[PDB]
RNA sequence: AACCGGAGAGGGAACCCACUC
């Protein structure tokens, strides 16, 4: 489960994202990355 | 002597010149009050400071 | 000879100093 914008607001002046949408990030990213080559590539080591 | 009445103090008062200072503490710089001003962002309750 | 107001932006993190006990 991904919180709604309320959880993780941000800011408008100094947007810098919160500290828990940048690990969102990460996680999305990652896991794309992990959809795609396991879809293809499948080497079953860069998957570990 | 009683400022108010004239009558001299029954005791004696010890009196005398001393080095007093006046520290930065004031009190304009400290009172303050609150009556639904702002609200902070994340969970919406008042301000701090 | 003829209408003619009106707002909305400042948040968080960290550190230091100080105060009342």
């Amino acid at each position: 489960p991904v919180p709604p914008l309320s959880v993780r607001p941000a800011v408008v002046m100094q947007r810098n994202q919160d500290d828990l949408t940048h690990k969102l990030a990460d996680i999305v990213k990652i896991n794309n990355q992990l959809r795609r080559n396991e879809q293809n590539g499948a080497a079953a080591h860069v998957i570990a | 002597y009683n400022g108010f009445t004239g009558r001299k103090i029954t005791s004696q008062i010890f009196i005398g010149p001393t080095y007093y200072q006046r520290l930065k503490h004031m009190v304009d710089d400290k009172i303050h009050s609150r009556a639904r001003g702002p609200i902070q962002i994340l969970n919406r309750q008042p301000m701090e400071g």
